[PDB]
Formats: structure tokens, sequence, C-alpha cells
């Protein structure tokens, strides 16, 4: 049946010198002729442009990475074919992260203003230039960006029906791809699975356990009850794990509260004055193309993806040669 | 249901091209892995030669691929192209800016000295002639000649050194050569001084015609020396046999049809297959210019017939005649200037007679002319607008076949009428 | 008729070979048209 596959060296991805560049101080406005002053914002300002051009070099860079380790919804159909298909291993600065969209990323670099902001009087055309710098440019633009999933622990998504599916059929593709699947394994339970919904998610060799049969296909985790998949994973319970349901009603949360498996389920209704969103245990819901992270609206994702069915599984299908 | 196709994938080396057959009623993206395989970070797809990709979920059916095209393997179009983004708005006009071609560099200073300088050759010619017709002395005939004589010897200087210069300089040539023989013997702008002039561009011409090393600058050469030839015969039998009160256009008007009718033969008289390319639109080119010394002859004369008042009702259909001939004898022709050419011989000769009328004091048949031109240009709106009356293939047959008995029913039908005009058998 | 699996754009599979010895890997696309009565178009 599955062909084998090979442990080799990981294309060094483009580097990411992650400095603390540090910004000097302007003047102060000694109150001297008119022409002496004018011949000193010249001179700042053509300071803060030689440097406002070499701290958008550091963004892409970072554009350049980040891009280059989780590309579109659509590359991934040639990652797995391919020498750098389970390329990632349990070090990388870029390791069990998930691309749920693409927004406004931070910028790591520190953009320090190593100064001593004493008795304020600063020269105003070469002062207020300098924090149009930090504001604006401290933010790379649209990036792709995501859930880093190896200490999340809960899920929950809420939304109508041939969207709060698609974005775990969006995400849980790339989470697998990146990984040689004797590293991760996933776990669903749906009683609407084999109509073009999670049916695809069959084929893969990381749809597999160690060593069953179930007649076809090697674990064949895909079913209709929870209880169902939920015990062919009683020995499972260090490789990590994604339960995951599609029935908006019927008890999440009911095995955990672990150390890998984070939960899933899809609900219709959203709380009201939820107790303060932790770093885990995150409430998304998804609206028309966003993915709103519940907080008090924090939208967290200015532009989702969705991976469909037809594009879908012809990810597994590949993937079932190796 | 398999349809045979042929892929093209031209990425790494030249190309790849191979065919195949495949099977339909399927969405792209399941038989895209095959294809990757025999002819071989980004995702492709299919697309036919000029146009745009291919959507990965319809099917070699919805998507209209007939059995036998040939599809490239383009890829999926694109993403965002990432908008760069600048606050300080000094920088937003240096950088923002760039992407003109905007340097003065020491190419934008070639082409201004040359255009400088045809600019001087021609109003200097223009100026000893106005210093020549509307007075009279002839130091412009020294001028004349002096710049006459003087580009004729640099376009024969930058044959090999320009390539694109040269044969600028050769076209240019010709309006003051033209002006030089034009003065010898004078007149009242004279008889047989249009016999020397005819022979002047027709020898100009013909020199550099064959002076030309490529393309680019043919076209006009080969037009205005048959135009030169043309007429040079019809005025020089003018020039002593006949007086021809009117007839210098009877001749003209027959020898423009004439050369118009028998075009292709003519393109053909000038006449490893590398070097089929660059035998291919030169020998186009020669047809395109053949063409424009038919009208401009067609016009030639027939700007004369009808020209001067107490003309003939059989001058009037003499003219009207020939201009439906030719513009019914384009649908033969097949590039696009080829066509336009004849396709605006009575556009060209009824601004002529406006002109004429207003030159001539008429103030009658001038407004008629300009109604005479709306009435052409109305007809080509509404062959615009919707493709129909323009395309032939919304047509009947013998509708195609009676305009063909309708064109050569009235292009060759005027030479009987011809005999009328001059009277040649009233004699 | 003669209908037989086939790998898409690809001549059909011969009739007496098993898939294993033509290399059918586990998740191929295989077509039931029709058996070439002739060449195998290379």
């Amino acid at each position: 049946s599955r062909l084998i596959f090979e442990h080799q060296r990981r294309l060094t991805p483009p580097t990411t010198r992650k400095g603390t560049i540090t910004i000097e101080p302007p003047p102060q406005l000694p109150r001297m002729r008119t022409e002496e002053v004018d011949a000193e914002r010249a001179d700042y300002l053509r300071y803060l442009s030689v440097v406002r051009d070499n701290v958008r070099a550091h963004a892409a860079e970072q554009r350049a990475a980040l891009e280059w380790s989780h590309p579109e919804p659509e590359v991934l159909a040639t990652i797995p074919g391919t020498r750098r298909q389970w390329e990632r291993d349990p070090r990388d600065r870029d390791f069990l992260v998930l691309r749920a969209g693409r927004h406004d990323v931070p910028l790591d670099a520190a953009l320090k203003v190593k100064d001593t902001a004493d008795e304020i009087d600063l020269e105003p055309v070469a002062h207020s230039a300098l924090r149009g710098l930090l504001d604006v440019q401290r933010t790379v633009r649209d990036a792709p960006t995501g859930l880093d999933v190896a200490k999340l622990a809960r899920i929950t998504v809420i939304g109508e029906a041939d969207e709060a599916r698609a974005a775990i059929r969006a995400w849980i593709a790339q989470a697998v791809t990146w990984h040689d699947p004797t590293m991760l394994g996933v776990a669903l339970a749906a009683p609407d699975l084999e109509s073009g919904d999670w049916s695809w998610l069959k084929w893969l060799p990381h749809v597999d356990v160690p060593n069953e049969a179930d007649g076809v296909g090697p674990a064949r985790y895909l079913t209709t009850s929870t209880a169902e998949l939920r015990e062919r994973l009683a020995p499972a319970l260090l490789k990590h794990l994604l339960v995951v349901l599609d029935d908006p009603d019927a008890d999440p949360d009911d095995i955990a509260r672990l150390t890998g498996v984070t939960v899933i389920h899809r609900t219709t209704e959203l709380p009201n004055r939820e107790q303060y969103p932790d770093p885990e245990r995150p409430i998304l819901r998804v609206a028309d193309g966003r993915i709103e992270r519940w907080q008090v609206w924090q939208p967290c994702v200015d532009v989702a993806d969705a991976m469909s069915a037809a594009e879908a599984a012809h990810i597994a299908r590949r993937l079932s040669r190796w | 249901p398999i349809v045979r196709v042929a892929v093209l994938a031209a990425g790494d080396d030249g190309g790849r091209l191979t065919e195949m057959a495949l099977p339909s009623e399927l969405p792209l993206r399941e038989i895209l892995p095959a294809v990757q395989r025999i002819v071989q970070p980004v995702r492709l797809s299919l697309a036919p030669i000029g146009g745009a990709p291919f959507s990965l979920d319809a099917t070699l059916d919805t998507v209209g691929v007939v059995d036998g095209d040939l599809l490239a393997l383009q890829a999926v179009p694109s993403g965002p192209p990432a908008p760069r983004i600048v606050e300080d708005i000094a920088d937003a006009a240096v950088i923002f800016s760039e992407a003109r071609r905007r340097q003065w560099g020491p190419t934008h200073i070639a082409r201004g000295a040359a255009l400088a300088l045809i600019g001087l050759i021609l109003v200097g010619t223009g100026l000893s002639v106005a210093h020549r017709v509307i007075t009279g002395d002839l130091l412009g005939q020294f001028i004349v000649s002096g710049i006459a004589l003087a580009t004729v010897i640099a376009a024969l200087a930058v044959r090999n050194r320009s390539a694109v210069l040269a044969t600028s300089l050769a076209v240019t040539a010709l309006v003051p050569v033209a002006a030089a023989f034009a003065l010898g013997v004078p007149g009242d702008f004279g008889a047989p001084n249009v016999l020397l002039a005819a022979a002047g561009v027709a020898a100009w011409s013909l020199i550099s015609m064959a002076g030309s090393p490529d393309d680019r600058g043919i076209a006009v050469f080969t037009a205005t020396a048959v135009t030169g030839v043309g007429v040079l015969l019809v005025a020089g039998a003018a020039s002593l046999w006949v007086i021809s009160s009117d007839v210098i256009g009877c001749a003209l008007v027959l020898l423009g049809l004439i050369v118009t009718v028998q075009a292709a033969q003519l393109s053909a008289m000038w006449a490893v297959l590398a070097d089929l390319p660059r035998r291919v639109r030169v020998s186009q080119a020669h047809q395109t210019g053949v063409i424009a010394a038919g009208v401009l002859l067609g016009v030639a004369g027939s700007v004369a017939l009808v020209s001067s008042a107490n003309a003939s009702p059989w001058a009037w259909y003499i003219v009207v005649a020939a201009a439906a001939g030719a513009a019914l004898r384009a649908r033969v022709w097949d590039s696009a200037a080829c066509k336009a050419w004849l396709l605006g011989h009575s556009y060209l000769l009824a601004v002529a007679l406006l002109v004429a009328f207003v030159i001539g004091d008429r103030y009658q048949a001038a407004l008629w002319a300009l109604a005479a031109l709306a009435v052409l240009v109305l007809v080509w709106i509404v062959a615009a607008l919707n493709p129909k009356i323009a395309s032939p293939d919304t047509y009947s047959l013998p509708m195609r076949r009676m305009v063909g008995f309708l064109a050569t029913g009235l292009d060759a039908s005027l030479i009987p009428v011809m005999a009328l005009l001059v009277g040649l058998f009233s004699l």
C-alpha cells in the first residue's frame, strides 16, 4: 500500500535577525538664526529617512519568514509530494502553530528610543516625525499568522453550518501536513460525517492509530457518535491529539478539566458576560469572513480562510501514497 | 467521455509541448496532478492561450473546451500586491514617483537633436520657396538646392551608424528635393515643371527603398514612388501631345482604379527559409503602400473633374461610381491599414470639394459637401456600435453573391461613361 | 465492448497483469474506459 518516507534535513528557512534597533533622540529647541535650526531639521529628518528605510527592511524579513512556513490554503497541496513535506521538528521557533488567517503582527524587533525625556520642549517638526515613525511602522501589515495550539488545550466555535466547520476543515489540514504523521493524531466524531462533510478526512496516514485494521481504513476514527470516537482513543490517553466534534449540542469539555489533546466543538449560542477569556480556552465567533475572539470585539483575524471539501479531499489522497 | 487536448509547459528551459486526451466531467483539481508529472512554492492550473486561468472546480466541459484546443499551464492568478505604506509625506513624493522612466539620460538628447533638425530643414525650405512663389527672386533656389543637397548626403552618411535616424532622414529629404527641380524654368508655377519633379522624387525614392537595411520606413517610400511615376507619364503626355481641357483626370481615375484593382500582382513584382519573417512583412508593407497610391491617384484627378463649376452630369457620376467601387473592393483585403486606406477614399475626396468651393468662393456646394461628410460619418458609427452590419456573417449567401456582381458591375462600367465625358467616340 | 481500468491521461491497464506490477499505489485515480485495439499512445 503506502510507500515509505525518509527524514531529511529541513531546508533552512530564511533567517530573522531579531535585532533591537536604537533610535537617537531629537534636539531641544534652544530659543539663534533661523537658518541655524533649518540646518538641523534638515539634518534630523534626513537621519530618520535612512532609519525609516532600515526598519522597513526588517519587516520584509519576518513577512518573508512567516510566509515561508504558512502558505495560503492552496499551496499546501504541493507540499506533501515534495521533499519538504514533514520538515517541522519539535524545536523550531514555529512549532505547533496553525495558520488561521492574516492580519497585523507586532514586529518583534524592539525599536528602542534610548533617551532622557526631561523638561520636554523638543523641536516640533523634528519631534512629530518621530512618533509618526513609531506607530505606523511598529506593526507589519497583513501577515499570515495563527493559533499556537501547543499550549491552548481548548477550542470553541460559534457560527452557521457551512462556515463553522470549514474553519476547522481549514486549519487542521495545515495542522498535520507540517509534521510527520508519527507526531500528531486527530480524533473526529460527527453525525453528518459522510455527506461531503468530514468524511474526506479518512484517507490519511495521519488518520491512523498503531496496529488497527477496521477492514478498509487504517483507523477510520470518522464516526457519528461522540462516545464512539472518544473511547477508540482510550489507550492514547509525546504525540499530540485533536479531538473534534460537529455537534452543536451534546457536551463538549467532558474529557478534560492534559498534555496534548486540544478539544474542539461547534455551538450556536454565544455567552453574555463570559468571565475573562483566558489566554487558553478561547471563544471564536465566525462572522462572514472574520474570526472574532470573544473579548468583552477583538477581530483577531482580519480575513479568515476556508477549506472547501473539494480542494480538501484532494489533500488526503495525495498524502495516502507515503 | 474523454477529450483530446494539448498542454504547453514552458517555465524551465525553452518549453515542452506534448498532447493528450483527458477525462471530462470532473473538477480540474483531480487531473492537474497527472499532467504535472508528464511535462515537468506555487500552485498551477490550466488556461487557454490568450485567456485567464481556469477555476479548479469547473469541468473541461462547463468551462468550454473543444476537442483539440491548445491549453497552457499557467499559475493560479495572484494574491494581494501587498501595498507599501510610508507616513512622511516628504518621502511620499520621491518613493512613489520612480515608476516613470524619468531619467534625463543621454538618449532623450539623441531624439532631441534629430527632431530639432527635421524642423530646421522643413522651414528652411519653405521660407525660400515662399521667398520664391509669392514674390520672385532666385536666391531661394540657391538655398533650396543648398539644403536639398545637404540632407541628400546625410542620409547616405549614417546608413550604417543609426539604422533608424537614417531612414527617417531619407523620407524628409524629398520635400526640398521635390521643391528644387520644381524651380527650373518657372512659368506660372509652370506646365512642364511638374514633369521635372515627378522625375526627382521617383528618382530619390527608388534609390532609398533598396537602401533600407530593414523595415520601418518602406511603405512610405513605395507609395510615393509609384505616385511619382504615375503622375509623370500623365503629366508628360500632357506636356506636348494633348491639350486636355479636362481629361488629365480621366487618365488619372482610369490609372487610379487600374492600380487598385491590379494590386496583388504589383506587390509581387518587387520580389534556408530562416529569413521568412523579414520577407513576409516587407511584402505586406509593399501592398499597403501600393494601395495608397491607388486612392491618392483615384482622387488626384477626381478632385479636378468636379472641381470647377459648369461640370458634367456625367462627370458627377464619373467620380461617385469610382468611390463606391473602391469602397466595396475592400472586403477582399485582409490587413487593417489596407482596409482603412481605400475605405476612407470618399472621406478624403469629400473635404477636397469643400476647400475647392471655399477657395473658389462658391458658398453653395460647400455646405452640401459638409452634409456629404456626416452621412459618411454617421454610417461609420453604426458600423461600430453593433458588430452586425460590419460582420458579413449575419447575411445571406446570394446577398454575399449579389454584392459581387454589384462590385464588378460598376467599378469597370465607367469606361463607357469615360468615352462620354471626353467624348472619345464623338469624333 | 471492453472496459478496463486506467490511470488518468494514460493508456488503459493490461488485463492479465496485476495492478501491483504496473505500480498502483493506494490512492490513485483509475478510469473505466475502453481498451485500445492498437497502440498505447506514447
